[PDB]
């Protein structure tokens, strides 16, 4: 029994509509929408019990709720605050009391977009001496000048997601700590074995999918539009 | 041969308000009520706690306060399940208990908005026939649970037997008195005699001529005394002039052979 | 939705000056909703008891009202009756038989 | 809050036990639940206990729930890295989806690694595309190691990885500046090992 959330992560704009969807392919009769923030449990917004209907939960201020068919609940925020940013759970269920959850939607709403900035993104290859240390070489992935801090850094070799000897830092850094609206940067890095570096047909790529504005966002600045997109750096192995 | 019934009745006018009030019969003479007004239940008899303990007793009700709470939250969830298709007002009815026998069968009935549709059977919910198929759901839901099914079975089974068992040990007096029917008379021609005071509920009311049943005696409902005794009247329809030579006629277990004759 | 019976009787035979009770049983009503008042000459009668209300078989409910009263020559004696499948309050007065 | 969970937060050396608690005042309570949460992701189901009196076990997790104390603990045996997660009691009051869920605000469980075989170390990496680029990566040290914060000059925090099949762990962090700045110096803030090697 498997529940789907989309988008996945959202920055938007106070004031503007923001829907977020659900779907769930079980044909249960039962939704329910949920927020997660820090120090409260999770606390349900709206439910149904089918198509055509929504019920207020314990918090439904700010949210109006639509279940159009048996499939799709989706949870409308019609005039965003800042105080809607938080990660957002769906959940489906039958006539039991257990409620399958989906894998969370992340929502920052802004105050306004004129900072929102896609990172550039390096990569840096192994040490000569680490490998000839200690037989293994980590790479280093660089993601600078980013805003806001809503990034997923990944790391793929020849096509296929790695997750094997990876780290990456578990929050961003300010560049500026100073500045109000600091941009941020990201760090991680992949370890893999001498040999496998020395291999030149191994493709190394960092990935970094960047959340900003959507393509109906309005944009009035000289620079581009900084919209949700992939920014990747790349390298080969070498003998 | 005794019918122990818990009589529960529940009306929900909107989505914010509603009650739930109960009364619990042993025949007929009234062992508990539980106003929506209380926390508690309370005993209408001295012997209302049967050969339960003191701890028993607690554990019981307290069962039966998170049963009034929950069972309340459950319906108004149910409506929002069923919207549009059923609506406020509702009355919700359970008639529940057991039929005690020498050497019992228990049962539990709920109506709703007065028509009986749901009886508790075996070991889940189900529909009887009549009952609306849009029902169903509900019924599943309700058998999805397990809890409350081994919960209500035990109280079916086992508790509510033993229970009445004890019940009729501790109320022995109070259920087996004899009190004495009064009895006067009256016309408007239509002849009314009037029986009130008598208990148990067996009697027999005939207009006579010296020792002749008039057959043309027409017996009214029981209707109840606040005391927990009982009111009847018998009528009978005769021409003027020819009341002279008619009698009353009561006989009741409580006079032990002497009856009670009024003559006109 | 059914019309409540009401029926009006006395506890005890009537006899004029002699402390009594009056019953009023009001029976076969869905829903359970109603207002009952005992009438002393039209008047509210102040300290009307009342049992628990219950049902019987058919589901339908019954309570009984009751009051301490002395009757008279003179004085009437009613049982008023307001319920939703009534347009109008149904009063049943006392037949001085019951 | 009907649902209270503790110790908030602890830290426990990898292969030590630990013992989450969740006390609860919801009514009534048909059943209990313990999920596992990672840092970003999602709801992972550990264990539903049933009974007035139950016990659970799932692998080197165990549980304990007593209805009459309202009260549940999580036993996490052998503690391994990815045990680092955020953990939620959740308590739902009926036996069928007419129930409300009543959440903990959970337990932060971070493991810190063992590290066998250290060999703490400062190298150079030099960018791809333009080899005047470079940062600083300091590997390799064990886990009784600080790493501290020039507001010119970059470095991150300390993490650990694991390469699964080779089964080895290794922390590190990393430190750049373009404005002067070598991988000698970049460190110089923290208190490093001893014997730290520094190349060329
Ligand atoms: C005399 C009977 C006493 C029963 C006592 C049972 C124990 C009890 O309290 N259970 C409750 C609490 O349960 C929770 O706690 C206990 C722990 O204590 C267990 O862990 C349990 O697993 C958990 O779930 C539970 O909530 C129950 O469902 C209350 C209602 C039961 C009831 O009256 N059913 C018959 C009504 C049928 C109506 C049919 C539809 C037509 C109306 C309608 C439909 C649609 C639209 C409109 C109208
Ligand atoms: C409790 O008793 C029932 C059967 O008794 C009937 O239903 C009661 C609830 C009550 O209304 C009685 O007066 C009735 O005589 C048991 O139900 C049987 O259970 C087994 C499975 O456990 C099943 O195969 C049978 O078909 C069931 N019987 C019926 C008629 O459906 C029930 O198990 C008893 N439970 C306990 C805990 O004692
Ligand atoms: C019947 O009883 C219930 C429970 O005792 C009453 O519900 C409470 O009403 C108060 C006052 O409005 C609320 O603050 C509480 O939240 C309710 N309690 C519970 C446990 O839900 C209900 O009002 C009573 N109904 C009537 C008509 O008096
Ligand atoms: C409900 C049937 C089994 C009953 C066995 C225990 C009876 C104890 C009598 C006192 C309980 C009164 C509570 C009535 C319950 C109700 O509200 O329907
Ligand atoms: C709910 O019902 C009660 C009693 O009938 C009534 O007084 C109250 O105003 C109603 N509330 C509504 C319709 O919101
Ligand atoms: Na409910």
């Amino acid at each position: 029994a498997a529940v789907t959330q989309s988008p996945r992560n959202k920055v938007a704009v106070t004031g503007g509509k923001v829907t977020l969807s659900c779907n769930q392919t079980n044909n249960h009769n039962n939704m329910y929408w949920y927020r997660q923030d820090t120090g409260h449990g999770l606390r349900l917004i709206h439910y149904s019990y089918g198509a055509g209907s929504t019920e207020k939960g314990d918090i439904p201020d700010g949210y109006k709720a639509s279940r159009p068919s048996q499939e799709n609940f989706s949870l409308i925020l019609e005039l965003a605050t800042p105080s809607q940013t938080s990660v957002y759970f769906c959940a489906s269920g039958d006539e039991g009391y257990t409620q399958y959850f989906g894998p969370g939607t992340r929502l920052l709403v802004l105050e306004d977009l004129r900072n929102v900035t896609p990172p550039k993104v390096s990569l840096f290859e192994p040490s000569k001496a680490e490998i000839s240390h200690t037989q293994k070489a980590t790479l280093v992935c660089l993601a600078t000048g980013f805003y806001p801090d809503h990034v997923e850094l990944s790391w793929w070799v020849n096509g296929k997601e790695v997750h094997s000897g990876v780290c990456t830092d578990p929050q961003p850094l300010k560049e500026q700590p100073a500045l109000n609206d600091s941009r941020y940067s990201l760090s991680s890095r992949l370890r893999v074995s001498a040999t496998f570096w020395q291999n030149p047909r191994n493709h190394f790529r960092c990935q970094v999918q960047f959340y900003g504005l959507s393509e109906n966002d309005e944009w009035t600045q000289d620079r581009a539009k900084p919209v949700t997109q992939i920014v990747s750096a790349e390298a080969w192995g070498r003998a | 041969n005794y019918t122990f019934r818990c009589l529960q009745m529940s009306s929900f006018a909107n989505r914010s308000w509603s009650r739930t009030d109960s009364v619990v019969w042993l025949g007929d003479l009234q062992t508990h009520r539980w106003s929506n007004d209380s926390a508690t239940i309370s005993f209408t008899k001295p012997w209302s706690q049967g050969k339960l303990s003191n701890q028993q007793w607690e554990k019981l009700q307290h069962m039966f306060q998170v049963y009034r709470v929950s069972f309340t939250r459950d319906i108004q969830e149910l409506v929002k399940m069923m919207s549009p298709k059923e609506d406020y007002p509702i009355e919700i009815q359970l008639s529940a208990g057991c039929e005690m026998y020498p050497g019992s069968e228990s049962f539990l009935h709920v109506a709703f908005q007065g028509k009986y549709v749901v009886r508790f059977w075996g070991t889940s919910w189900q529909t009887v026939p009549g009952a609306p198929s849009w029902l169903d759901l509900p019924i599943k839901v309700l058998n999805a649970d397990q809890g409350t099914s081994a919960t209500v079975q035990m109280l079916l089974n086992d508790t509510c037997p033993l229970f009445v068992r004890g019940l009729l040990e501790a109320g022995k007096s109070d259920l087996e008195k004899q009190e004495k029917p009064v009895a006067w008379l009256s016309s408007v021609r239509q002849l009314v005699c009037h029986v009130s005071g008598f208990y148990p509920k067996p009697v027999w009311v005939m207009w006579m001529r010296g020792d002749q049943e008039q057959q043309g005696t027409h017996r009214g409902d029981f209707l109840p005394n606040a005391d927990e005794t009982w009111y009847l009247q018998a009528t009978l329809d005769v021409e003027a002039g020819e009341e002279a030579g008619l009698a009353c006629r009561v006989k009741h277990s409580s006079l032990g052979g002497q009856d009670i004759i009024l003559y006109w | 939705q059914k019309t409540p019976q009401i029926q009006v009787y006395s506890r005890h035979p009537p006899e004029n000056g002699k402390p009594n009770i009056l019953n009023c049983y009001v029976t076969q009503f869905h829903p359970p909703h109603i207002e009952i008042q005992m009438l002393k000459n039209g008047k509210k009668i102040p300290k009307v008891e009342m049992s628990d209300m219950s049902f019987s078989k058919d589901w339908s409910f019954y309570i009984l009202a009751h009051t301490e009263f002395t009757p008279t020559e003179t004085d009437t004696y009613a049982c008023r009756v307001k319920h939703a499948s009534m347009a109008e309050p149904k009063t049943v007065y006392w037949d001085r038989d019951m | 809050t009907q649902v209270e969970q503790s110790p908030q937060s602890l830290v426990v050396r990898q292969g030590e036990n630990c013992v989450l608690q969740c006390n609860y005042s919801v009514t009534p309570d048909n059943h209990l639940r313990w999920f596992k949460q990672d840092t970003g992701k999602g709801l992972v189901s550990l264990t539903v206990l049933v009974d007035q009196k139950d016990k659970t076990s799932n692998g080197r997790y165990s549980a304990t729930l007593d209805k009459d104390a309202k009260h549940s603990t999580l036993h996490i045996t052998a503690t391994l890295l990815d045990d680092t997660a955020t953990y939620i009691c959740v308590v739902g009051d009926r036996g069928s989806a007419l129930g409300r869920l009543h959440f903990g605000a959970g337990t932060q469980l971070i493991v810190i690694p063992d590290i066998q075989n250290p060999d703490p170390a400062v190298y150079q990496l030099r960018d791809s595309k333009s080899s005047d680029k470079s940062v600083c990566l300091f590997t390799d040290f064990d886990s009784q190691t600080n790493v501290s914060q020039d507001s010119d000059v970059y470095i991150t925090d300390k993490c650990v990885l694991d390469m699964r099949s080779m089964d080895f762990k290794s922390n590190s962090a990393v430190a750049w500046s373009n404005k002067d700045f070598a991988c000698a110096n970049a460190f110089n803030n923290s208190i490093i090992p001893e014997d730290t090697f520094f190349p060329s």
